RNA sequence: GACCAGGCG
DNA sequence: AACTACTTCC
DNA sequence: GGAAGTAGTTACGCCTGGTC
């Protein structure tokens, strides 16, 4: 239950929709390690 | 609202002025030779009749009776 | 009615409510920052359903 | 023997208290005078009934 | 990409669409979200702008409108994703081949109260701050509906004018369709130290004539509601036989209907709607409405209407007639607060050689601090609208150089620097100096000090802990905070924090019992004191402490905590 | 008059708290239908009274007059 | 008049004065006699002035003092807008200054967010940037990771290689070899060789990768030389002496570095000073410090207020704060703690334990509704009753 | 070789005779409880053979009057 | 607990600080023609506002006749209360027999009337001068009156203030008022023993008008200021000069020296020195006798030399060092000297005068003051733009590696504090160019020199460039990546780029220019708010640290439970009040009065 | 336009002026005190 | 009565 | 939230 | 010694209105 909605609600709560949850979780895991290589900058919260 | 009586600052009498002043700049002459001609030398004058608005129109339409 | 009135707002019990536009975080962006304290990278992302 | 502030404040305060209760003026003081003010001249007269006392 | 904007200028995909890249980490963000705050650009291609001359002269003439314009391709919507992969010039000479995009209007970036500033850009960022706050609490005619309009408060400005020196925008968007404001004669001298520490010094003639008059609306509203059981209250004069009856003269302008007659004045305390409700002591009692302690006015409007559930509705409007006075405040666009310090009859003010006399004074030592130089150009633009009888542009880059202004003041018969040779109005002789005069667009805010002043003897207090109620409107007294105990004790003040906090707020007796340390119980009934905890008779006496201290001591005796008193003989 | 030389704080006893209180407080209600305080209530007439026109039944005193008592 | 008759007269009639007050008497009248002719009536005359200026300005007893300096430094922190505050030169130190600043010491923190030591050196390396710099070398602790060019791991052979600038370590004195010297005592079991300018470690004993990188963050985080818990340490010339600003703080290590002077040896952290050199030392370095912190944003408080703060801070012999934790939690009455902060707890605790209050303070008598025992509060009036108006 | 007491910092510590002791307490007529206290593992305390209620007299140095004693008891 | 703990729980919100009866509150106006120590009271505030006055032998009469105006006429009564304590309010058919039972002993509620002592306080209250006695002053309209040497205590600026009204009840609390917190105590401040309360800005500019070099006045002005001041005079002293068409002339150091007392000598330099050879040819006249012939310093007077001599001005111009809100010369030694009451006579009769002076004599401010002419203008730019080269060399050099870092910071950091250290010595000189341009004859420079109001920065800002815009001390780097605005190129590092304002205030500003001085006037709104907070915490930490701390009979600052803080207050025994500038006595200062009293 | 972050809290970097407001945020016009930065209005130009 | 919002210094 | 300081598991 | 948890605070007034 809180794999289906309580993590990446956006992409959906049916079972068919936990492997797209893997891949956006994926992608956020490689923006962190990126970020730990410092191959990019920090992202601002008040860029609009 | 409607134009005042006076100017604020002589009190020079400007009531009856700004009607004709309206339409001689409508029909294009020239605003300064207008005020001129009108008497309104000072330009304190001048401020009262070239910055006033007629909203006495666009307030009539409410009733209160 | 004022015609110059522009509307966009509510009356609700004879008051007039406006609705102010508030200034959120994008949803289902992640963004990446650095905590500072734990040399911790933290990734963040405010997923909207 | 010199007063201090709160010593002058407080010996002052209480008479004008008394004075304000019937308690006779010392000197001479103009009609209309409010009780504090009475006070005060007595005090800058210098007929000063009460003394404080100290460790 | 550019495959992604080309169809977009092709009209082929939603102006809505934003795509952007980052050749510094390979990503194309494609944006087609609700809530993103874009502005307009000109698209520039191989240095030359989509807009054209021909375009302008369509739009001119009503041919082609700006849906239009977007639709070809001329004109792009940009958020901050799409910005980041632009380079946007900010004049059309700037443009160049590496330029991707050009500013329709830069004097468009600031807000609309911002944008009432003329040359904000010859001001400090504070001063622009200032007025562009102080812009939305200007008194004038807002909306024509405030007549039929029942609403809590509003003021109307009696003659409100046009700034002479104003931005385009201002016309564009419709305000000088609802001005609020008037042109001054200002004169920035120091006169008898009245205007000193930005106050303002104003002219007794002036106002007399209807500088800055205003009118103060309130709108009071009276429900006859419908309790249970069939039990209504009823709009009427009521009888003196009726609990909480007020005094018969507060009725002195109510009909027997039980509603006030327009037009008919009303002070302080006088009612509006006499109403009785079922009584609910343990006769009707009273629960009419009556004007606020402080306020005054003439009834303008009574009308009576039903509400949603069915009960009658009244609501009464009074108006209040404020020509100013010392202590009311006085703003300029370019952020200059101040308040009346000092009313001057037009002979003690001074005049210029042209017969020009001052509506408004300002202190010279408050010009260099705030480096607010756009008033003084306003100032100048004001003058030279005044003369030409032509209004000034003032926006906020384009508008007229000063350069040009002072030209154009020595031209048409004027010193260039805005100074005038003056007289003094007391003593007859020329001052010494060249004063510096001009016209200035001055608005007056509503913190008028009719609303604002308080004062309280002794009134009304909460029932639990019996100090003094909060509020202007409810007879409240002003807290002497903790701030002001300090104060006090800092001064050796010992009997003036007494008689501030103790007697002035919630002084009171209580009986303790000396053998247990409790409160003490006084019978009224028997005539009797003594402690129940205990039984002591002989070891009861008085002791003087706030009320609050009392029922601090009942809420520490709740929750099981003991505050045994010990007394001393004093 | 006397003046307030210490406070001493400590933990009530039971026994403080049964003879310091002037009611045993048993019905769960404020007030009745009539809009009388209910005996036995919250708002029982021995822990002094706040409506004007009540008595209290300890005191005698009026509203804002009567001090109030405690009940267990 | 004598020279010496100056003294005597000084002495005879100003035995109620400050050792300071005799001391610039005597000079300024020094001074006065050897410009102008000073008979011995005006001599006697300017004593007699400065006894009874001196008598006039001394404190009345009664005055709220506490009171009005805890005013006089909080009225100032509303105009303290300077707070961060950067500076362009070769050499300067970061420091926090300003409000944060009086916060922080007012606060008594036990480490400063910006820990920061003054190091003064002795006449043997006071006069010369070359002598200097070595001892400078000999305080700042730096160590692997600090001294590389860059890092390299290599977790298939349990290989970590580092990088080394050489021109750190001709600014830092170590050589390729004393630098490997010390590393192969810190940890056993390690090749430890040395490619030219590039350092590579092979630790035998690391069966696991996880063990290599391990013995990679030990080896880079282990300090080769100097003192630890230091930084950067930078060089400034006043008054033709060459001083110290490191940006660590260790104190006694310091101390006992050869080459300081320890007479004038300073540190922001004032704990710290209390623990290696007394409390007086540290009341005096918060005195000073809070000082030109005051000084450095044109704000300009009296000296006695600072004094009153520190010696009520200094009071328990140790340094405690202000706020509840501190002074005011060290209170005696009950109310007076239970009005500031933390409420139910101070109450709840008091009953526990069964406090007194005996109401000697300012708070609780306000509380309560009477007179407070300071200023007007503390005069005793007595009265003879026989009045006769004249 | 290093004193704390050559220190800047540091004002000249003394501790008091009894007779000493007796005279200050008469003079400010006040219980060593109602001294500034100083820790016995204080370094100044230390530097000196002070021990658990005695008294150490400070020539505190002042910027304002020059010289001025400050007393402190010593405590566990 | 809730009913407990808390800013609006039990202990903060009823008992350490809880609303009170017989206050006011209400806008504040200026009134130059007030008291220091006095405030305009509205009728309104008089007539609600009552002081209980019990009836005595000597006030039997006025306040018969108080209670017979009653609660409608402003000197009238509200209430009269029996000596049994049964109070009856004034109304009519009430007035007259209430008049008739007055006796003595009865207790009547009257309306506030001239001289009465009341609280004024405007209440973000810092220090113990936020709240001071002042004398009761009835005034038609409804506002507060102040006197404006009074306002640095309170902070006050007329731009919307207000300020409460507390009427002290009991005779006790009253004198406690009148004795010792009068606003004519107070002039000095306790922070740093210096006079708190002193002329602002009109007070210093009215002043160097009058005293500067060729200022002279004409009989009837020099009459109408002497009156208008409050100076007693009987005979004008014998003019100075006398004009072409043998009108009599008076310097403007003679007027003001009929207002000194006549015992008075100091010598001091003020701001309006800028040539210290003069200064130096001055003290070296003084030093060789301390009596100079007067004649001989009139030969040598300089504007920026104070010299009084027996009460009279002999060289140099009244300034901010004259009297102000810090480092007031004069008005210290004559609060110091000759007591507080005379302290309070020369305020009041200065500020008049210098008032007086500045309104008749014309003083204002106009686009002319920002002016210069095309050879300042030329320099301004020419320093701009060796500055912008200079930092395009450093960012070529660190584009490059040329560049190596300073000690204690990188690269970027070195690049970065070089940048803004050319960038603010660029400034600097730009300011110097229109400071040595502009002139001692403009009425700007005239009140920045003299510290009326305004700085050099100011004037710099307004005549020549902005300078350098920066945020926490940086330069200007939140928006886009690398860069600002989207209206520079991607990476630039350039002056122009980065926030480098190139524009005066009058020359106008460019739109990038203008959306960075945005960015500068944010952060320093910005950091308002956020100061006040902490030094507002910070402060009622340290109150309720120190609060009982008191001096006792003996000299001693002892703690409640009697632990001896402080075995003399200061280490010396001295109120910083008291003291001179924080010393103790100031001993070079009385050794020159006494020996010029004798001497002399 | 109003931010949700509390308004006793110092927000440093979200009371500032950004770079990417331009055109999309007035500014100058942001009320005194507490709400500085934190309350906004919308430039002339901005569409949503 | 306490909650929210907006302002004022 | 963002700071401190304890506390308290490790 | 960590390494988390936990708790405790975060200027002072004043005004307006609106809903419970
Ligand atoms: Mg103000
Ligand atoms: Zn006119
Ligand atoms: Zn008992
Ligand atoms: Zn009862």
């Amino acid at each position: 239950y809180v794999i289906d909605n309580n993590l990446l609600p956006h992409m959906g709560v049916s079972p068919e929709d936990r492997i797209k949850k893997a891949y956006y979780l994926g992608m956020m895991a490689l923006k962190v390690i990126e970020l730990s290589l410092g191959r990019r900058p920090e992202d601002d919260k008040d860029h609009y | 609202m409607i134009v005042p009586v006076r100017c604020f600052t002589c009190g020079k009498v400007i009531g009856d002025k700004y009607y004709e002043f309206k339409r001689r700049v409508e029909a294009g002459e020239d605003p300064e030779k207008v005020l001129d001609d009108l008497g309104l030398e000072r330009y304190c004058c001048r401020r009262m009749l070239l910055s006033h608005v007629e909203l006495i129109d666009d307030i009539m339409h409410y009733r209160v009776y | 009615e004022d015609p110059k009135d522009p509307g966009g707002y509510f009356i609700i019990n004879g008051s007039e409510r406006v609705i102010v536009s508030i200034e959120d975080i994008a949803p289902n962006r992640t963004l990446v920052e650095k905590d500072e304290r734990q040399e911790k990278y933290i990734a963040k992302v405010f997923s909207y359903r | 023997f010199k007063y201090t502030r709160f010593e002058k404040a407080r010996i002052i305060g209480a008479r004008a208290l008394q004075i304000s209760m019937g308690a006779p003026v010392l000197i001479d003081v103009p009609p209309g005078i409010t009780p504090l003010e009475a006070a005060i001249l007595e005090f800058e007269k210098g007929v000063i009934p009460i003394t404080v006392i100290r460790p | 990409v550019q495959r992604i904007r080309q169809d977009r200028r092709s009209g082929k995909i939603s102006d809505v669409i934003n795509v952007a890249y980052y050749e510094d980490v390979k990503e194309v963000y494609v944006n087609s979200d609700d809530g993103r705050v874009r502005r307009p650009l000109i698209i520039v291609e191989n240095g030359v702008p989509k807009l054209t001359k021909e375009h302008v002269q369509a739009v001119k003439e009503g041919r082609l409108k700006w849906s239009d314009l977007i639709k070809m391709g001329i004109i792009e919507y940009l958020d901050a994703e799409e910005e980041e992969n632009a380079y946007v010039a900010m004049w059309p000479w700037e443009v160049t081949e590496e330029h991707t995009h050009l500013e329709l209007m830069p004097a468009a970036i600031l807000g609309l109260p911002a944008s009432l500033v003329p040359y904000p850009e010859h001001n400090a960022a504070p001063r622009n701050t200032y007025g562009a706050g102080m812009a939305k609490q200007s008194l004038g005619l807002g909306w024509a509906n405030f007549r039929i309009r029942v609403d809590t408060r509003g003021h109307l400005l009696h003659y409100p004018q046009i700034p002479l020196v104003n931005s385009r925008i201002m016309k564009a968007v419709g305000y000088e369709d609802r001005p609020a404001g008037q042109n001054f004669v200002v004169a920035v001298l120091a006169y008898q130290g009245y205007n000193m520490e930005d106050a303002i010094i104003i002219n007794k003639a002036s106002i007399e004539r209807g500088l800055a008059r205003s009118t103060f609306f309130r709108t009071y509203e009276a429900e006859e509601k419908k309790y249970l059981g069939g039990q209504t209250d009823k709009f009427e004069i009521p009888d003196p036989t009726v609990r909480g009856y007020r005094g018969e003269k507060y009725y002195r302008n109510l009909d027997e209907d039980g509603l006030i007659f327009p037009e008919s004045k009303v002070e302080g305390k006088d009612v509006l709607v006499g109403r009785t409700s079922p009584p609910r002591f343990l006769e009707r009692r009273e629960t009419s409405v009556a004007v606020r302690p402080s306020e005054k006015g003439v009834v303008d409007k009574v009308i009576i209407t039903e509400t949603g559930d069915g009960t009658k509705l009244v609501k009464v409007t009074v108006r209040d007639l404020r020509i100013p006075e010392l202590g009311d405040k006085f703003a300029s666009r370019h952020g200059q607060k101040g308040v009346i310090g000092l009313i001057v009859p037009q002979e003690d003010m001074p005049w210029t050689e042209s017969g020009i006399v001052p509506d408004l004074i300002v202190n010279p030592h408050g010009i260099p601090s705030r480096m607010t130089v756009g008033q003084l150009i306003e100032a100048i633009g004001g003058k030279v609208a005044s003369l030409k009888g032509r209004r000034v542009d003032g926006t906020a880059f384009i508008g007229e150089p000063e350069e040009k202004l002072r030209k154009e003041l020595e031209e048409l018969g004027f010193k260039h620097t805005g100074r005038e040779i003056m007289y003094d109005g007391i003593t007859g002789k020329r001052l010494e100096a060249d004063i510096f005069i001009g016209v200035i667009y001055y608005q007056r805010l509503h913190h008028m000090v009719a609303d604002k002043i308080h004062a309280r003897s002794r009134g009304p207090v909460q029932v639990l802990t019996k100090q003094p109620t909060e509020g202007r409107a409810r007879e409240g007294g002003l807290r002497f905070g903790e701030m002001e105990r300090d104060v006090l004790v800092g001064h050796g003040a010992a009997m003036l924090l007494i008689e501030r906090l103790l007697e002035e707020s919630d002084k009171t007796e209580v009986w303790v019992c000396e053998n247990c340390g409790h409160i003490a119980l006084e019978d009224k009934r028997r005539r009797r004191v003594y402690c129940p905890v205990c039984g002591e008779e002989e070891r009861i006496s008085k002791v003087e402490m706030s009320y609050a201290f009392k029922l601090l001591l009942d809420e520490l005796k709740a929750m099981v905590i003991r505050p045994k008193l010990n007394l001393s003989e004093r | 008059k006397k003046v307030i030389g210490s406070i001493e704080f400590g933990i009530l006893s039971p026994q403080e708290i049964r003879k310091m209180s002037a009611v045993e407080v048993t019905v769960p209600d404020t007030y009745d239908d009539d809009g009388y305080p209910i005996e036995g209530g919250v708002m029982d007439k021995r822990m002094g009274v706040i409506d004007p026109g009540l008595r209290c039944e300890t005191c005698g005193g009026r509203a804002g007059e009567c001090p109030g008592h405690f009940g267990h | 008049v004598s020279l010496s008759t100056i003294k005597s007269l000084i002495e005879k009639k100003g035995a109620n004065l400050p050792e300071n007050v005799k001391s610039e008497l005597y000079e300024k009248l020094k001074k006065y006699n050897e410009k102008y002719k000073l008979t011995k009536a005006e001599i006697e005359a300017i004593i007699d002035d400065v006894v009874k200026e001196y008598e006039r300005a001394l404190v009345e007893p009664g005055e709220p003092v506490g009171t009005v300096a805890a005013q006089s430094i909080g009225e100032p922190s509303t105009q303290m807008t300077l707070n961060t505050f950067h500076y362009a030169g070769v050499a300067e130190i970061n420091v926090t200054l300003g409000l944060p600043r009086i916060i922080e010491i007012v606060d008594a923190r036990k480490n400063p967010s910006t820990p920061m030591m003054t190091v003064y050196l002795d006449e043997e390396h006071r006069y010369d940037r070359a002598k200097a710099e070595e001892v400078a070398r000999r305080i700042e602790g730096t160590t692997l990771e600090n001294l590389a060019r860059s890092t390299t791991l290599d977790l298939i052979n349990f290989e970590f290689i580092v990088e080394i600038d050489p021109e750190r370590l001709e600014r830092s004195g170590l050589t390729m070899e004393k630098v490997v010297k010390k590393l192969e005592s810190s940890f056993k079991s390690a090749e430890f060789e040395v490619d030219g300018y590039t350092l590579i470690v092979r630790p035998k004993k690391a069966d696991k990768i996880s063990d290599l990188r391990r013995f990679a963050e030990k080896i880079k985080k282990h300090r080769l030389k100097g003192l630890s818990g230091v930084g950067k340490t930078i060089v400034r010339k006043e008054g033709d002496e060459y001083v110290i600003y490191t940006e660590g703080s260790n104190f006694k290590q310091v101390l006992k570095v050869p080459g300081v002077d320890p007479t004038r040896t300073r540190t922001n952290n004032i704990h710290e000073i209390a623990e290696v050199l007394g409390i007086e030392a540290a009341r005096n370095a918060i005195i000073d410090e809070i000082v030109s912190t005051m000084q450095e944003q044109g704000l300009e408080v009296d000296i006695r207020h600072i004094m009153l703060v520190a010696d009520m801070m200094t009071l328990d012999g140790i340094v405690r704060p202000i706020g509840r934790h501190g002074v005011v939690g060290e209170k005696s009455s009950v109310l007076a703690r239970a009005a500031f902060e933390i409420t139910v707890q101070h109450l709840f605790e008091a009953a526990e334990k069964g406090e007194v209050d005996n109401l000697n303070g300012v708070i609780e008598n306000v509380l309560i509704g009477q007179p407070v025992p300071v200023g007007t509060g503390m005069v005793k009036l007595t009265m003879k009753l026989p009045l006769r108006p004249q | 070789e290093f004193s704390i007491f050559d220190h800047v910092l540091v004002p000249e510590h003394r501790v008091l005779s009894e007779e000493e002791k007796k005279a200050l307490l008469e003079k400010y007529k006040i219980t060593l409880a109602q001294l500034p206290q100083i820790k016995a593992s204080d370094p100044a305390v230390k530097a000196l053979g002070a021990k658990p209620g005695d008294v150490i007299e400070i020539k505190r140095k002042s910027p304002t009057a020059g010289v001025y004693y400050y007393y402190r008891v010593v405590v566990e | 607990a809730q009913r407990l703990k808390g800013k609006e729980g039990r202990f903060r919100g009823n008992l350490s600080g809880k609303r009170v009866n017989f206050s006011a509150r209400t806008v504040i106006s200026p009134d130059p023609m007030i008291s220091i120590n006095e405030v305009g009271v509205p009728v309104e505030v008089a007539m609600e506002l009552t002081v209980p006055e019990k009836v005595t032998e000597f006030n039997i009469e006025r306040l018969r006749k108080m209670v017979l105006n009653g609660p409608d006429k402003y000197p009238g009564a509200n209430y009269v209360i029996d000596p049994e304590g049964r109070r009856r309010r004034i109304m009519d058919s009430n007035k007259e027999t209430l008049a008739n039972q007055l006796d003595i002993g009865w207790t009547v509620e009257r309306h506030l009337m001239d001289g009465d002592i009341v609280l004024f306080n405007r209440q973000p209250s810092l220090h113990r001068m936020s709240i001071m006695a002042h004398r009761v002053r009835v005034m038609p309209y409804r506002t507060f009156r102040l006197n404006l040497a009074v306002c640095p205590p309170y902070n006050a600026d007329f731009d919307g203030d207000e300020m409460n009204l507390h009427v002290p009840q009991t005779e006790e609390a009253q004198a406690e008022a009148r004795i010792l917190m009068e606003v004519q105590n107070h002039i000095i401040s306790p922070r740093y023993g210096g006079p708190i309360i002193g002329g602002i800005q009109d007070h210093i500019s009215g002043g160097y008008l009058l005293t500067r070099e060729g200022a002279y006045f004409t009989r009837d002005e020099v009459e109408q200021m002497l009156m208008f001041a409050g100076v007693d005079i009987t005979e004008l002293p014998e003019p100075d000069k006398y004009d072409e068409n043998g009108n009599p002339l008076w310097s403007g150091k003679t007027i003001f020296s009929l207002l000194l007392p006549e015992d008075l000598t100091v010598w001091y330099r003020n701001k309006l020195c800028d040539e210290p050879e003069r200064c130096e040819a001055l003290e070296k006249l003084i030093e060789e006798k301390l009596m100079p012939d007067p004649e001989e310093v009139r030969k040598l007077a300089y504007d920026g030399f104070v010299y009084i001599q027996n009460g009279k001005l002999l060289s140099g111009a009244i300034d901010k060092k004259a009297y102000g809100r810090e480092d007031g010369i004069i008005l210290d030694l004559i609060v110091r000297e000759y007591g507080v009451e005379r302290a309070r006579q020369f305020l009041d009769q200065v500020t008049k005068l210098t008032i007086w002076v500045i309104t008749h004599k014309g003083f204002t401010t106009g686009i002319d003051d920002e002016d210069l002419p095309e050879e300042a203008r030329d320099r301004i730019r020419e320093i701009i733009r060796e500055a912008e080269e200079r930092v395009n060399k450093l960012i070529e050099a660190y584009k490059r590696g040329e560049l190596e870092p300073l000690p204690g910071k990188s690269l970027e950091d070195t690049l970065e504090s070089l940048i803004m250290a050319v960038l603010a010595e660029a400034r600097d000189n730009a300011g110097a160019v229109a400071e040595k341009y502009l002139g001692m004859d403009n009425h700007t420079v005239i009140m920045a020199k003299t510290g009326a109001r305004g700085k050099i920065l100011n004037i710099t800002q307004m005549a020549a460039l902005l300078g350098q815009q920066s945020i926490r001390g940086k330069r200007l780097y939140r928006g886009f990546r690398g860069r600002v605005l989207s209206h520079f190129k991607p990476g630039d590092l350039g002056a122009r780029a980065k926030g480098f304002v190139v524009n005066s205030y009058k020359s106008g500003l460019t739109p990038q220019e203008y959306f960075f001085h945005a960015m500068g006037g944010r952060e320093g709104l910005v950091d308002t708010a956020v100061r006040t907070a902490q030094s507002g915490y910070m402060q009622r930490r340290l109150i309720n640290a120190l609060q009982d701390l008191k001096v006792e009979y003996d000299g001693t600052v002892r703690s409640p439970e009697g632990i001896i803080v402080q075995f003399k207050y200061g280490e010396d025994g001295v109120d910083p009040m008291k003291s001179w500038r924080g010393k103790t006595v100031d001993v070079d200062r009385i050794i020159v009065r006494t020996l010029l009293k004798m001497r002399g | 336009v109003t931010s949700p972050l509390d308004r006793e809290q110092p927000h440093f970097e979200a009371r500032d002026l950004h770079g990417t407001h331009w055109g999309r945020i007035c500014p100058t016009e942001t009320p005194e005190g507490p709400n500085c930065g934190l309350v906004k209005n919308l430039a002339l130009m901005a569409q949503i």
